[PDB]
């Protein structure tokens, strides 16, 4: 269908109600802030709008078309001219539907959760930010104009860590998880420039080209081109959470819950592998880095696989589960199968969300007992035995978990299943490593 | 125009077009010549540099005004000469 | 003037300003599970609130509250520059010349004039704003002559 | 046309300033009206001559006169506007009116003040707007005094130092400066000489270009700060009142790059094309050096002096690494950090003077009393970090893309100065944040009492918002900034002889 | 004396489309085994992974049920070590035994002993970056200072 | 500062639009990189006519240098990188598409409004052809 030349529209849909509560939160402050739980209704819906949008949108893609993108030049000066656009291809649906089905249900969720809170109109503008930025990034043309989100959804990121700003733990956990993604978007923007350099173009229907066939020989670029590369992959470990560049997520749980559901599941999983999913085309004329990439998932998982043990907060151990399962997608990537690699990603993203949100459901449920207080909350060994006083909030968390654990009828199994046959496939050396861990986290 | 490009790997074709502000770059000045609307905002009452909770006026005296001790050493000679 | 001394010196880049987060004396009770309803609506909340500067009063309100849509229509129906500019110029001075003519404020003055004895209103107030040049009470000679009853 | 508008855009604003002495009306009501009428009828008159009597098209120089003044030494009134000093003459005018704004509760004196504020306006407008060499420095050095005056007698605790220092520091340096002046005006002084326009064709001997360019290279590393010619910098900043430093550290700065790009790099080619290289390793290590030096530091002021300083390297980098981008991409750094220097100077002076506390380990929550400062200052931050969006961003991007594409350069350096410049966005935050989180984070002793501690007013705020909404304009469609075609003729020389 | 109450009534309907969802999309990539139906036109067989680029398998049915081998191995120890006594899912004679005869009590509890004070600890390479880093560039400032 | 190795585009009075000082990567000598930057460089001055084709057209005298320098100089890198045969036609290929650039840029420099259109209309013919005999 021609319905592209109208899709751009996606990423800046819900926009036009963030600047107008900021001005409203900044000018006046005290009547937007009387508008309390109205001022959700005109974003969950017109962010709804984009997701029904991208079904129409993604379906097409499913019934066999060909992918589209839009190139607008935002700068014509002395020798050298730079374009901005989208395009629409396959991981760009996926991605999309992935974002915007996540984020309309947070959003509801965080009606129900921030709703005794202060910061009801400040939580819901840094939600919908960081909601259009990310749109904003899975489509996106050239690699400058995604660099240019990247540190967008960083930026959000931040603010949403220290969201509170006044408990002393929140005011040190932020500055960190700023850091860390800083260094990575630092490894990121230099591979660019290295493959511009080298290439002399930054758009992706020349990169590919380019790089892959006719490329000088030993003039001394080949080292270069072998180093480029591992700044983007280093880039795309440090905005997920692999080995050297881990430190962020565990601490940056401190978060609201809702907020910690959606940089689990909605960014920390897209821009660390969307884009090294998006860049394959350049790393299969790498085989070290095809092996590096394998060998970084095989030693992130086991990793976070055995921290998850004797944590005893459960905002904390959800947070080294899922860095244990970005451990698979970012192995699988590393051999070339990854058709099942983005599936395995579209089931962990729900089946950690939902446990997310049932996590700080248990939490408000339980704080009334003890002092209100983390660590006196949200500490499951002085909780434990809740059958019984919350059913509905029970069977989700247990239909979630066994799922996640692994379990054929269930979902995140035909997944993790098809990954560790390709692993044994590929080699022992670290598919026994990979079965070992399906059990560990099953335990 | 709308080129097709048949990639190796898949199933690309791309569209684009150039585009620039013409000479607007003129007239968003001239709109920013709202700083002329800058008198409106300056008239409105001041938060508190004219409060009661308020007087010294440099960038230094209500801070660095403190010498009244000085004063006080003399109005303690004084008491003495009394 | 006391200004009592110091202690144990602290750590140079101690974490955050503020009490250590084990007598943080309430845990979401600073800033969460806080709040309820009252009242006050929006609209009688917004013109309650534009006026805490009674930011014009008259005349001077007409010729700034109608210069905008006029400065929004003239990128329309469009008339010469020159036209433009003098619209602008001819404001910037009107305004300017209704300001500089409104009455006094003791907070306007010196700070050693700040600080009378409550004499700064019969000083000021109807003494100042009743003449054009005198100079009869001219004490801006700080030696404290005060030169008035 | 030849109504003359440059002659009148310089001498407007001292001469409608000289009419506040010799007026006996009041404190200090009348005198703050009186002069932000004159501030905007001047910026008003400088769009105007910008918009409906320039071209953006051709690389001469417009609205340009002449008369005779001295004639013995020829010192003319040459005077003409050109691209590169249009957006710097633009950027004078609204930041200092806007700053002559910022400077409204001050009643300490209010007529030497107000009067003082217009001299250095005009001296400003002066010298970017010069065309005779010798004017130039006559315009470089008038505002000496009036900026010294205005460290005395406002601002800081250590006034008197940090003012001392200053002067005899910008003074000295001009001697240097004036040396070049003195070399190049007897060259032939037959041959006009002293008019800047027509010293593009002087073919001057070797062992002399090298030692007008060093006369000149001396005074702008002294005025633009260089890391070993930098040491004045935290002390005529930490102590500089609000309003002051907001024109200090955002066009007073400037010129020493305007100054650099005008008068070396289109007179002297060969004196500067063996001269670029360790202009950009220099550049390059202070990028790092600044930053390093600026965490260190303690009381707040100090570190945004640093992150000042450290922002100049982009420029030093984008003068040298021969591009029109590399040269082009510089001007949209001055512009972008003209802005946000400015700014954040203004807003750590406006909270400090609520909390009398200087050293960054006091400050409590003052989050909690005072939001809007709190937004305002995160979001100066953010654009001070090289955030997208913002325009602290586009600049950055686009000295490395004059550095990567340079021709002077053959991929052994190209890239690891890049690294070393890529490790500022590494370094930066570092130290931003610490400053956000120490001062603003954190929960505080109940400060409910609202006294000494109230959110900024309508005209603070107004200001904010006034210089904010143009980062955004810019950082989101940079080509406001980049209406320069002097760079397709200003980088013609250089671009084919040896080496 | 209070009692954990459910919560509101807008923290359950997110969950519950929620849990709706991670059901259904296991049936993207269902099988490859005639994918499981002979009608339902909708996408049966031609699993609806086409998007991407452009009885069942015995050798996968063996790798399929080691998987959950051992899946089911670590829900058994689980449910051994934290799950209840009052189900009837934990036989309890052998838990009867393995405390009577436990032969490396002595030893396996260090190994306990270690395990814990690992991830107390948080995989030491979290200490690792603060010791390094924000200790090497604290003191490289002072050194730059100095 | 860079040199041609196959002297029959300049016509008399040996130059053109060009404006150096633009940085080519380094693609290798071979007759598929330079076809193919060639073509990906004549396809935006298809798209030039779209929107800047009116309006003010003082930014198509700086983006048609630019994006024609392109392919000046790997039409040249192209055209030595050829067997025999091919080269005569190739050859005359070029010769009249740098002679149409010339009257284009010379035509808008003039600022007008149909004589733009009406030569763009040749160079557009022409630049449409270019994209196929590659
Ligand atoms: C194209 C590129 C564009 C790039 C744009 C980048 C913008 C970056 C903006 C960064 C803003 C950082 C704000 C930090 C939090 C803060 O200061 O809040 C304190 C105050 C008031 O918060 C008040 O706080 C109150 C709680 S309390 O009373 O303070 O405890 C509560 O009522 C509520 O939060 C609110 O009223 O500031 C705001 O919340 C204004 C929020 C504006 C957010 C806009 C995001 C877009
Ligand atoms: C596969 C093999 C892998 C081998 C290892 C590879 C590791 C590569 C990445 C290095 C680790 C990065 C962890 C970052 C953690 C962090 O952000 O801490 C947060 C702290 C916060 O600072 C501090 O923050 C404090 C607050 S708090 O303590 O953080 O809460 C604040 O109080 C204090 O003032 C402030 O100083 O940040 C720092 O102090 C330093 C930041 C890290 C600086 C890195 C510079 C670039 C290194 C490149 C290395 C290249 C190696 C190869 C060279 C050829």
């Amino acid at each position: 269908e021609h319905t592209y030349q109208y899709a751009w529209v996606i990423p800046l849909l819900p926009l036009p109600v963030i600047m107008s509560m900021g001005f409203g939160l900044i000018l006046i402050p005290t009547a937007t802030k009387n508008l309390r739980r109205i001022w959700a209704f005109p974003s969950v819906l017109l962010l709804s709008i984009a997701m029904v949008f991208s079904v129409q949108l993604s379906i097409q893609q499913i019934n066999g078309s060909s992918i589209y993108q839009y190139l607008w030049s935002w700068t014509v000066n002395n020798d050298f001219s730079l374009e901005f656009g989208y395009l629409i291809d396959p991981l760009t649906s996926i991605m999309l539907i992935l974002i915007t089905t996540v984020g309309i249900l947070v959003l509801i969720y965080s009606d129900g959760y921030m709703s005794h809170d202060e910061g009801y109109l400040r939580f819901f503008v840094y939600i919908s930010f960081f909601n259009t930025s990310m749109l904003g990034l899975v489509t996106s043309s050239n690699l400058i104009q995604i660099y240019f989100f990247w540190e967008l959804v960083g930026m959000c990121s931040y603010l949403l860590i220290g969201f509170w700003f006044t408990r002393p733990i929140a005011a040190s956990a932020c500055q960190k998880a700023f850091v860390t993604n800083r260094v990575g978007d630092f490894g990121l923007l230099l591979g660019i420039l290295g493959f511009f350099w080298i290439t002399g173009s930054l758009e992706f229907r020349d990169l590919f080209q380019i790089a892959n066939n006719w490329i000088p020989n030993n003039g001394i670029n080949s080292l270069l081109t072998t180093l480029c590369a591992f700044l983007l992959f280093l880039g795309a470990v440090a905005k997920s959470a692999q080995f050297p560049l881990h430190v962020w997520l565990p601490d940056a749980m401190e978060g609201p819950t809702p907020i910690s559901a959606l940089i689990h599941a909605a960014t920390m999983v897209a821009a660390g592998i969307f884009l090294l999913a998006r860049l394959l085309p350049l790393f299969i004329s790498l085989p070290l880095i095809m092996s590096f990439i394998s060998l970084v998932g095989t030693i992130t998982l086991f990793l976070g696989a055995t921290l998850a043990l004797a944590q005893r907060d459960i905002k904390r151990s959800l947070a080294y589960s899922t860095m244990s399962q970005l451990g698979y997608m970012m192995l699988a990537l590393g051999i070339g199968s990854y058709q099942a690699a983005l599936f395995h990603l579209i089931t962990h993203a729900y089946s950690k969300a939902l446990l997310f949100l049932g996590s700080g459901s248990v939490i408000h449920s339980m704080e009334p007992l003890v002092g209100y207080s983390p660590d006196k909350s949200q500490n499951m060994v002085l909780m434990g035995g809740l059958r019984k006083y919350i059913p509905i909030t029970r069977t989700t968390f247990l239909w979630g978990t066994l799922s996640l654990c692994g379990i054929p009828p269930l979902a995140c199994f035909w997944s993790k299943d098809e990954i560790l046959s390709n692993s044994w496939l590929y080699s022992p050396f670290f598919g026994i490593i990979a079965s070992f861990t399906a059990g560990l986290t099953a335990f | 125009n709308q080129r097709d490009w048949v990639v190796t790997k898949s199933i690309w074709h791309l569209s684009d077009t150039a585009i620039k502000s013409f000479y607007t770059f003129y007239a968003m000045f001239t709109v920013w010549g709202v700083c002329f609307f800058a008198s409106m905002k300056a008239s409105m009452a001041d938060p508190f540099y004219d409060s009661e909770h308020y007087r010294g006026q440099g960038g230094d005296g209500t801070v660095h005004w403190y010498y009244d001790r000085q004063e006080d050493i003399e109005a303690t000679a004084r008491g003495d000469l009394l | 003037e006391p200004d009592l001394q110091e202690d144990p010196i602290d750590k140079w880049r101690t974490n955050g300003v503020s009490p250590e987060d084990f007598v943080y004396g309430v845990y979401d009770g600073h800033h969460t599970y806080d709040e309820g309803q009252e009242k006050k609506g929006f609209w009688e909340d917004v013109s309650e609130w534009y006026q805490e500067a009674e930011p014009p009063q008259g005349f001077q309100a007409l010729i700034s509250w109608s210069f905008p849509p006029a400065v929004i229509l003239g990128m329309a129906f469009d008339v010469p520059g020159e036209y433009l500019y003098i619209g602008a110029a001819i404001f910037i001075v009107v305004f300017c010349i209704i300001e500089m003519d409104k009455p006094d404020k003791p907070h306007n003055f010196e700070p050693e004039i700040y600080m009378m004895e409550r004499s700064k209103r019969d000083k000021l107030i109807a003494d100042y704003n009743s003449m054009d040049i005198w100079d009869f009470n001219e004490k801006y000679g700080e030696l404290w002559d005060f030169t008035v009853n | 046309s030849y109504f003359p508008w440059l002659t009148i855009l310089v001498v407007l604003p001292i001469f409608a300033g000289s009419l506040i002495f010799f007026l006996p009306h009041k404190g200090n009501k009348i005198v703050r009206w009186y002069t932000i009428s004159i501030c905007l009828l001047e910026f008003l008159l400088m769009t105007y001559a910008f918009c409906y009597h320039f071209q953006l098209e051709d690389p001469l120089i417009q609205l340009k006169e002449d008369y005779k003044w001295i004639d013995v030494f020829d010192f003319h009134w040459r005077l003409g506007i050109d691209g590169l000093s249009l957006g710097s003459i633009l950027l004078t005018g609204f930041i200092t009116t806007l700053a002559t704004l910022a400077a409204w509760p001050i009643t300490r004196n209010s007529r030497l003040f107000y009067f003082l504020m217009l001299a250095m306006y005009s001296g400003q407008i002066g010298l970017f707007s010069s065309r005779d060499l010798l004017l130039f420095f006559i315009m470089w050095e008038l505002e000496l005094i009036p900026v010294y005056l205005l460290l005395s007698m406002w601002g800081g605790k250590r006034r008197l130092y940090s003012a001392t220092k200053f002067i005899l520091y910008t003074a000295g340096g001009s001697i240097f400066f004036l040396i070049g002046v003195l070399g190049m005006g007897l060259y032939g002084s037959n041959e006009p000489g002293l008019d800047l326009e027509r010293l593009i064709n002087q073919s001057y001997p070797a062992t002399l270009e090298i030692l007008l360019y060093f006369g000149f290279l001396i005074a702008y590393a002294v005025k633009l700060p260089i890391i070993p010619l930098h040491t004045w910098l935290p002390d005529t900043h930490g102590e500089a009142h609000y309003s002051t430093c907001m024109l200090l550290a955002g066009i007073l700065l400037k010129m020493g790059a305007y100054g650099l790009i005008r008068i070396n790099m289109e007179l002297l080619p060969h004196a500067h094309y063996l001269f670029s290289p360790w202009l950009v390793i220099i550049g390059a290590i202070q990028i790092i050096y600044a930053a390093s030096t600026s965490l260190g530091q303690r009381n707040f002021k100090k570190r945004i002096a640093y992150s000042s300083v450290s922002h100049m390297g982009f420029i030093i980098i984008g003068i040298g690494s021969i591009t029109n981008i590399g040269l082009n991409g510089a001007i949209l750094q001055i512009l972008s950090h003209g802005f946000i220097g400015a700014t954040l100077f203004f807003l750590a002076g406006t909270a400090s003077d609520r909390m009398r506390l200087v050293y960054l380990e006091e400050l409590g929550g003052i989050s909690i009393p005072m939001p809007k400062i709190f937004t305002m200052f995160s979001s100066f931050s953010m654009a001070s970090l090289a955030l997208p969006g913002m325009s602290g961003f586009v600049a950055e991007l686009v000295v490395f893309f004059g550095l990567i594409t340079s021709p002077k350069f053959l991929l052994m350096p190209k890239a690891l100065i890049t690294f070393v410049m890529a490790i500022g966005m590494i370094l930066t935050p570092i130290y931003l944040l610490s400053m956000l989180r120490q001062m603003f984070y954190g929960y505080k002793l109940f400060n409910v009492p609202n006294a000494n501690f109230v959110d900024s007013g309508p005209r603070e705020l107004f200001i904010l918002i006034c210089i904010f909404l143009p980062v955004i304009g810019i950082g989101i469609y940079p080509d406001f900034v980049l209406s320069l075609s002097v760079d397709r003729v200003e980088a013609l020389l250089s671009n084919y002889y040896p080496k | 004396f209070a009692y954990p109450h459910e919560t509101g009534n807008t923290m359950l309907f997110p969950l519950l489309i929620l849990l709706l969802f991670t059901l259904f999309i296991g049936f993207i990539g269902i099988s490859f085994d005639n994918g499981g139906m002979d009608n339902g036109i909708a996408e049966l067989t031609i699993l609806s992974k086409w998007l991407t680029p452009s009885v069942n398998s015995y050798e996968f049915i063996t790798n399929a049920i080691s998987s959950v081998t051992l899946a089911i191995f670590g829900l058994f120890i689980a449910y051994i070590f934290y799950g209840s006594a009052y189900s009837f899912f934990q036989n309890l004679d052998l838990i009867n035994s393995f405390v009577k005869r436990n032969p490396k009590k002595e030893f396996l509890d260090q190994v306990k002993k270690n395990i814990y004070s690992w991830s107390y600890n948080r995989g030491y390479i979290d200490i690792f970056y603060t010791r390094v880093f924000t200790l090497g560039i604290r003191g490289l400032t002072e050194l730059t200072e100095f | 500062k860079i040199r041609n190795k196959e002297i029959n585009n300049g016509e008399t009075g040996t130059r053109s639009f060009v404006k150096n000082g633009i940085y080519m990567a380094d693609i290798g000598p071979s007759f598929a990189a330079h076809a193919y930057r060639v073509r990906s460089s004549a396809f935006d001055l298809l798209a030039l006519e779209d929107l800047l084709g009116k309006e003010a057209s003082n930014y198509v005298n700086k983006y048609l240098r630019l994006k024609a320098t392109f392919i000046y100089y790997d039409f040249d890198k192209l055209i030595t990188a050829a067997d025999p045969d091919a080269k005569p036609p190739l050859l005359d290929l070029a010769n009249r598409l740098f002679d149409s650039f010339e009257k284009l840029q010379a035509a808008v420099t003039t600022k007008d409004d149909t004589d733009i259109g009406s030569c763009y209309a040749d160079t557009k013919l022409i630049l449409q052809e270019v994209m196929t005999r590659m």
